[PDB]
RNA sequence: ACCUCGAUGUCGACUCAUCUCAUCCUCGAGCUGAAGCAGGUUCGAAGGGUUCGGCUGUUCGCCGAUUAAAGAGAUACGUGAGUUGGGUUCAAACCGUCGUGAGACAGGUUGGUCCCUAUCUAUUGUGCCCGUAGGAAGAUUGAAGAGUGUUGCUUCUAGUACGAGAGGACCGAAGCGAGGACACCUCUUAUGCUCCAGUUGUAGCGCCAGCUGCACCGCUGGGUAGUAACGUGUCUAUUAGAUAAACGCUGAAAGCAUCUAAGUGUGAAACUAUCUCAAAGAUUAAUCUUCCCAUUUCGCAAGAAAGUAAGAGCCGUCAAAGACGAUGACGUUGAUAGGUUACAGGUGUAAGCAUAGUGAUAUGUUGAGCUGAGUAAUACUAAUUGCUCGAGGACU
RNA sequence: AGCGAAAUUCCUAGUCGGGUAAAUUCCGUCCCGCUUGAAUGGUGUAACCAUCUCUUGACUGUCUCGGCUAUAGACUCGGUG
RNA sequence: CAAGGAACUCUGCAAAUUAACCCCGUAAGUUAGCGAGAAGGGGUGCUUAUGUAAAAGUAAGCCGCAGUGAAGAACGAGGGG
């Protein structure tokens, strides 16, 4: 099973008219072509994946040990490095482009950390009811609820591990399936995708095959009228 | 290096209508509709005045009021949409680019038009 | 819980940013917290920015923000400014002040800052 | 959004006034109404010369909507009331005149009776 | 909330351990006298070669 | 009545759930006096979920709409140092009764005071120090792990099989779905306290006009980003191993028969996987790449000398981040923040002038005018010509 | 005499009818009233109710279903403590 | 602050809705006094003119989407004890 994957990042929000006779969101990512910085194969590396660079940089920056391992290997000055699992079909230091790899129909899956919102309360964060307002309010009535179930020395006595709490919400790479292509900027290296992308502007996000499925095309066509008068 | 987002707008250059007329809110139009039903296309003329006009780019919406057998319609519309086709029929005056007063006024309060 | 200090508020913060400008433009320099320094400057600049252009409904947009100063007053500010100040700064694209931080201050220990400007 | 327990006028021969819903047919803790859902009704005011009884439970499909959905053209058509019409029994409605346009979102569900006896469809 | 017994010193020593201070930041300056703060003016009013006050 | 009556605040309800299986549905199987459809019995199976209303302090109970299905118990008939005090039985008032009587009901009725700033443990995020065998910058696998993988309708298959008639499949395919969850703000909502328009009065700017303060943001209507959905899009799936119930082959003991004894299998919403997430504090401290120094060398490895140069840290600008720490970027060589410039977008014809009118007003100027957060070119201003720790591959 | 499932009825959430889609509480009515009861009064009774209850119209953030904004808090730095 | 309006709940506890002025009109009951601001409807801006001593007013014209434009403004009805 091989999985081709690219990095971009979430530069805009828009929509668009589609066949079928219905309007559609698209969200827009600027997607890096790649430089393949290693390979490792499933009979030394005891698995197969695919480390490459991203996020080009200047030569000033990117310490001298960075420096000297990429110039070693003559590679492009990148601020980003990342792997992709299940991926050796290539050589070293290649230039890859999305076309190649995805298509106009084709679901894709994307990684992409999410919007932090440091603390968040567990209602904010769980999605529970807000506490009855009529014949009192009560003192608190936004709360985590209840986790009393231990009376005596032998029904809880404690509370258990991992039990649902606010705090830290979101800011993690989620994954999300079945994202349709929409389209891509061979001139300007972008792609247009179906569906939402998690994350701030400019987010990091990786894009690879579905999961769901090995990726099968479908006849994914954009619709466009002129009228004239 | 840099992002200047007009490649937001240079992405969906090949969408723009053709004759993208202009008009404002308070001007009765009457927008024919495409009914395409694979057994026949039907044309369906709505008519009615603006309610609003919001802009960014490609999702330039518009509300349209009909008031048929006593009952008020109001349907957003964007001129970006295909199968849309808008013709202009008469332009009044308003001191706003906004109305919610219309949107909930009756017969006789409608504006007249100015030359 | 409940009847105390009305709280900071964005009228309150204005009116304060307004009398500060005020005195600044009355001496020159002013010496504060620098948290009202770093937003009392924009405000400056964008007030430099129209006063760059001498005309009365200029000068009726810029009294919404001029007030009373014992050193200056309001009518004696403009013409102080618009004779002097305003040609100085006419021939640089922005950033007309300079901000340069002060120690703690010695009642709260907060890292003041003071105001400065006109070379 | 329309919701259990809310009174809204008919439009068809019926002889009622208002009539409220009690539930919204299908699967459990839906409890949120959209158009072309089938629900039970209740009457609340109707005269003897139509065809309804005070205090009789059937069941009713809303047509028009004071909240209003967005369909899938993209183009989102609204109305300032909501206006039911009640069915008996099956996919044929129990009135003959209808009063009001109605919409073309559940054309493709069948209906077919209820769009010949209505004036224009959206 | 009372505790269920006084805590020990060993203990205090462990609530005071994280709440150690650090120092802070000096500069020469390079135009007035004696050292002072980074970022910050001189007792001799000024910032660095930035003659801006008196400085008494 | 054996801890407790020198202390367990207790019932129902809300939020929050959890555990088990004597299993409600979804799943499957065996059998049936089960033609099919509608059934019944028993077993495996706890993966998931299993309503809203009327009466009532009430569980229960009754009715209605139902829903694929409205399981059975327990966690002190869970849940007050999370919430209300809704029933009693502090006291007060009243009805009937009991007693001669104060009073009482093993009756009811009326209104009838809910304290705690968390020390440890446990939890959630969050960090500092140090360790992993010189140090730094990175990429990683993953031993054990954590999330959830629910289900209905319609159409075709197909009125085929079946029965005769009524009626009506097994399996499979497609679409529509419901509950819950994930993400976003292109649309649409909701706001939008340094955005705008209007509008009233007041007190002012020597007066008019025009402005500011006040009147909740003075009020009303919109509106940039922002945030959430009532909005969109997706997820629920697919596959495999071992299997449960159950179905078998060969085949004996027991020349027969025989799914069992050996061998061989088939076989479930159950288990493990597949998918999502985290990670070597995984001290059992794992793997790999690069770089720094290793300028004989006294001492248990460099202070008898150079004490990193790699980097990290203090400080500033900060925001994708953020309670604070931290995370991430930039410090004159710089676009890090703000300003300028212009753009997007919003308000929607500024002020002022001229014309007609007795004047409010309307017309041209005028799509003018301005616009907190968005967008980019821009060193114009602020990020000092600043400082601290930090090298010798330890030993075999 | 009067009244009566009433601030009095355990049986009883009594019977019937009305509203209530669906009501043990609501209303009218039935009086075997364990133990109603005539000045610890009995039946109707106007104005009044910071008395109690039932139902209805508008109103809705009580509720499905929460979201947004500003302060005072929380937190961070100083002083005191 | 979008919708539904009591469904939540012992129960509309609350909250929310109405409101100041004058112009119409105002039910049953009845002890004739009350009910009653009953209920429910019309409007209040500016300019000019007419208005009487002043207003209130009337006529004409004009604007805003909304004019006791902000602040002080009774929610109501029916039934029972």
């Amino acid at each position: 099973m091989e999985i081709r994957g690219i990095f971009g990042v979430k530069v805009g929000m828009s929509q668009v008219f589609t066949t079928n006779n219905e309007r559609l969101p698209i969200t827009v990512i600027y997607c890096e072509p790649n430089q393949v910085a290693g390979v490792k194969t499933e009979a030394k590396d005891k698995y197969s994946a695919t480390l490459l660079s991203f996020d080009t940089v200047e030569n000033k920056k990117l310490n001298k040990p960075q420096q000297g391992f990429f110039e070693k290997n003559n590679l492009k000055p990148t601020k980003h490095l990342q792997e992709i699992r299940n991926m050796t079909g290539f050589e070293m230091g290649q230039q890859i482009t999305p076309q190649n790899l995805f298509q106009v129909g084709e679901y894709v899956d994307v990684s992409a950390i999410s919007k932090g919102r440091g603390f968040t309360g567990a209602i904010k964060r769980w999605n529970f009811k807000i506490g009855p307002l009529g014949h009192g309010a009560g003192y608190p009535h936004r709360f985590q609820g209840s986790v009393q179930a231990g009376r005596g020395g032998a029904s809880a006595q404690r509370v258990f591990k991992g039990k649902k709490m606010s705090g830290h919400y979101g800011h993690e790479k989620v994954t999300v399936q079945n994202l349709r292509i929409v389209g891509f900027d061979e001139a300007n290296m972008l792609v247009l995708v179906s569906g939402a992308i998690a994350g701030p502007e400019g987010g990091v996000v990786l894009i690879r095959t579905a999961k769901k499925k090995p990726g099968v095309v479908k006849p994914i066509e954009l619709a466009v009228q002129t009228e004239k008068a | 290096k840099i992002n200047k987002q007009a490649l937001i707008d240079l992405v969906e250059q090949k969408q723009l209508k053709a004759y993208v007329p202009e008009f404002s809110a308070g001007d009765e139009v009457n927008v024919a509709i495409k009914l395409k039903e694979k057994e026949k296309v039907r044309i369906q003329n709505f008519t009615g005045t603006v309610l609003r006009r919001r802009g960014k780019g490609i999702s330039e919406t518009f509300i349209v009021r009909k008031t048929t057998d006593g009952i008020p319609i109001e349907k957003n519309f964007q001129i970006h949409n295909p199968n849309i086709s808008i013709e202009l029929k008469r332009r009044g005056k308003v001191r706003r680019a906004y109305i919610s007063y219309m949107r909930e006024r009756s017969g006789k309060a409608a504006k007249i038009k100015e030359r | 819980s409940y009847i105390n200090k009305p709280g900071k508020t964005s009228a309150w913060r204005v009116m304060t940013v307004r009398q500060q400008v005020s005195a600044v433009l009355a001496y020159g320099k002013i010496e504060t917290t620098l948290k009202k320094a770093k937003n009392t400057q924009k405000r400056l600049d964008k007030l430099i920015t129209l006063a760059k252009v001498d005309n009365f409904n200029n000068r009726r947009q810029v009294k919404k923000w001029l007030l009373n100063t014992n050193l200056f007053d309001v009518d004696q500010l403009m013409d102080h400014l618009f004779s002097k100040v305003a040609p100085k700064y006419e021939k640089t694209p922005g950033g007309y002040s300079r901000v340069l931080k002060l120690g703690p201050r010695r009642g709260d220990a907060t890292e003041m800052a003071i105001l400065q400007l006109t070379d | 959004m329309v919701s259990f327990m809310t009174r809204l006028n008919v439009a068809d021969n019926t002889g009622a006034k208002q009539v409220g819903i009690i539930k919204v047919l299908g699967s459990t803790r839906k409890r949120y109404a959209f158009l072309g859902d089938v629900v039970v009704v209740s009457v609340k005011d109707a005269i003897p010369s139509g065809m309804v009884k005070k205090g009789q439970v059937l069941r009713a499909v809303i047509v028009r909507t004071k909240k209003g959905q967005q369909r899938k053209d993209g183009t989102h058509l609204k109305f300032d009331d909501n206006a039911c019409v009640l069915i008996k029994e099956d996919k044929s409605p129990r009135g003959t005149r209808i009063f009001g346009p109605v919409a073309r979102e559940l054309r493709e569900r069948g209906y077919n009776k209820i769009l010949s006896l209505a004036v224009e469809v959206v | 909330a009372v505790q269920q017994r006084r805590s020990s010193k060993h203990r205090r020593d462990k609530r005071r351990s994280h709440d150690a201070l650090t120092a802070q930041a000096l500069s020469v300056c390079q135009k007035c006298g004696k050292k002072k703060l980074f970022h910050r003016v001189c007792s001799c009013g000024m910032y660095g070669d930035l003659r801006v006050k008196k400085a008494y």
